[PDB]
């Protein structure tokens, strides 16, 4: 499946207006310029409610803007009414974006998007290990890696010799590798004592069933 | 805002100061691709990915240009204001869990990067190292600032130890971010 760019809009003429002090920076920097577009468009509940958002940032401010909820684009500052206007004004433009709705956006969704992303099951490596420095004296941990995982809705648990416990029960926020994979570890303060198990349960990313693993005796 | 799934594409990046752009797709915070501007070709980061969908690299070069053309203008359109410097943070975590001898990758994160002109290098005790080190295009954020990823390839052992090396014309001097496993 072949997706869809979202294109940008050329910036009317700008003779090079000079706008007057704002709230600028410095102390400790050089003369650099930073130039944005992207053609973020919003899904939720399948294809059936979509929104595509149009920025153009100017150094690190959206200084022009095209909402799918308001049909055309708006100046979100001064700097912008130039583009804002010119774009709204030619069919050849305005109506084309107005169509990236669709073909730059359900299109990816429905063609690229769910042949890959949507279907992006990576199963999550579960093992428990032993921290917390020495043992009983008020350190003794029990560390549930969960890693290597997508998509990134997971849910993990501990149990101790039977049910499940919650005090003392500390894990990391998503942590994202970059590698469209996820990492999340889940600490357990206690105490081993004879003849006790302690289990950790994963579930969802691609497992039909909840996987467990044992911390024996 | 409010929506499930997020589809960011045609992301077009170019910097005034020495004709620098990036072209990206992404996906729920994840890279499907970026377009080489040299090479003119697109890369896949997940190349599963390469063999299911495909992207005319033309259409990036294509959106640099308008980027790049863009940019002058705003510039011009703005009595030459220049952009304001930040601080970047540093963040670095193995991909799975530390266990000697047995190969695993070291993730150095670097969020609220601006401008998107940053070094990161790997120091293996002090001594730059470059080989089985990987980096990631820059990621947008929220604020229009970036975020991006470098991996070391490594083998683990309870002796040596590790310092990412972070240099943004934001920060005085070098961020140095340690880790080891000890
Ligand atoms: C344009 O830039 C020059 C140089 O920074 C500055 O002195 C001047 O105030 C700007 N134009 C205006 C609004 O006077
Ligand atoms: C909308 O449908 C999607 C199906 O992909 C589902 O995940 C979601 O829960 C539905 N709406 C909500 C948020 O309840
Ligand atoms: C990054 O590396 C280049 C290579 O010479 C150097 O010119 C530049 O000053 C460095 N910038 C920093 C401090 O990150």
């Amino acid at each position: 499946f072949e997706a869809q760019k979202a294109k940008a809009n050329k910036a009317v003429d700008g003779g090079g207006g000079s706008l007057v002090p704002r709230g600028s920076g410095g102390g400790g920097s050089e003369r650099h310029f930073v130039y944005q577009f992207m053609g973020e468009c919003y899904f939720t509940n399948g294809t059936q409610r979509i929104r595509y958002v149009t920025r153009y940032i100017y150094n690190r401010e959206e200084y022009v803007r095209y909402d799918s909820d308001v049909g055309e684009h708006r100046a979100v500052t001064e700097l912008g009414r130039p583009d804002a206007e010119y774009w709204n004004s030619q069919p050849e433009i305005l109506e084309r974006t107005r169509a990236e709705l669709d073909t730059v956006c359900r299109h990816n969704y429905e063609g690229p998007e769910t042949h890959t992303s949507l279907r992006r099951l990576e199963q999550p490596n579960v093992v428990i290990s032993l921290s917390r420095t020495e043992a009983l004296n008020h350190h003794n941990t029990l560390v549930c890696s969960v890693t290597d995982f997508y998509p990134a809705k997971i849910k993990v648990r501990w149990f101790r010799n039977g049910q499940e416990e919650t005090v003392g029960v500390s894990s990391t926020q998503l942590i994202r590798n970059g590698d469209w994979t996820f990492q999340v570890l889940v600490m357990l303060e206690m105490t081993p004592r004879r003849g006790e198990v302690y289990t950790c349960h994963v579930e969802h990313p691609s497992l039909k069933s909840p996987i467990t693993v044992e911390w024996k005796a | 805002i409010e929506a499930d799934h997020v589809g960011t594409y045609g992301i077009s990046v170019y910097q005034s100061p020495g004709d620098i752009g990036q072209y990206t797709f992404e996906f729920d915070g994840d890279e499907l691709f970026y377009v080489d501007l040299d090479k003119k070709e697109t890369v896949w980061m997940l190349p599963e990915f390469g063999q299911l969908a495909s992207f005319d690299p033309q259409g990036g070069l294509q959106n640099i240009a308008v980027v790049k053309h863009n940019l002058g203008v705003l510039t011009k359109r703005s009595n030459s204001t220049p952009a304001t410097n930040e601080a970047p943070q540093a963040t670095v975590f193995p991909k799975s869990p530390v266990l000697l001898g047995q190969p695993n990758t070291l993730i150095c994160f670097v969020d609220n990067i601006f401008p998107p002109v940053i070094n990161i290098t790997w120091l293996r005790n002090s001594k730059s190292v470059a080989d089985g080190v990987y980096e990631t295009s820059f990621f947008v954020n929220r604020d229009y600032s970036f975020h991006k990823l470098s991996y070391l390839t490594f083998i683990p052992s309870d002796d040596d130890i590790y310092d990412c090396k972070v240099e943004h014309w934001g920060l005085e001097e070098p961020v140095l971010k340690h880790w080891e496993p000890e």
